[PDB]
């Protein structure tokens, strides 16, 4: 396994996530995770589950024996509009979500 | 003359060139600090 992320505007080769057990790579129907995971009857026991996040942060830690795949259980047809993406086309209003997470991570 | 011959065979000018090359490498690394912040900022503004 040799992973790399190909970003856009500009095209770069910036990161490498290490995977020794993985066989297949498929991404989520939101845009949230692209996972590289392992198969039992096609290779040896080297087992891990390491999914790829974009920022270099860890997306999975799991070793559960003879696992074959992990992929998105899908969602409905969304029937979205361009007006909601235009508001996300505006820290400016997206300031609350980190601070609410900080109160939940307090000890 | 021997010191001039030794400097010419090896090549203050070489030390200044090495310092300029090190400064250029350091300038690229500082831009990487802005970019790795910005790529993390690209993750943060998306999420």
């Amino acid at each position: 396994g040799a992973l790399a992320f190909v970003d856009t505007s500009d095209c770069t080769v910036m990161n490498i996530a290490e995977h020794y057990m993985a066989s297949d790579v498929e991404w989520d129907p939101t845009g949230r995770y692209v996972v590289t995971s392992v198969s039992w009857w096609s290779h040896k026991v080297d087992n891990a589950y390491w999914l790829w996040t974009f920022q270099g942060r860890l997306l999975q830690k799991n070793n559960k024996d003879r696992f074959c795949q992990l992929l998105w259980r899908p969602r409905p047809p969304t029937l979205l509009s361009q007006e909601q993406i235009k508001q996300i086309k505006k820290k400016i209003f997206e300031q609350k979500d980190r601070l609410s997470q900080s109160k939940a991570s307090k000890e | 003359q021997i010191k001039k011959k030794t400097v010419r065979e090896r090549l203050q000018i070489k030390k200044t060139e090495l310092g300029a090359k090190a400064f250029k490498d350091i300038d690229i690394e500082d831009l990487e600090e802005l970019d790795p912040d910005f790529i993390m900022a690209k993750q943060v503004e998306q999420l």
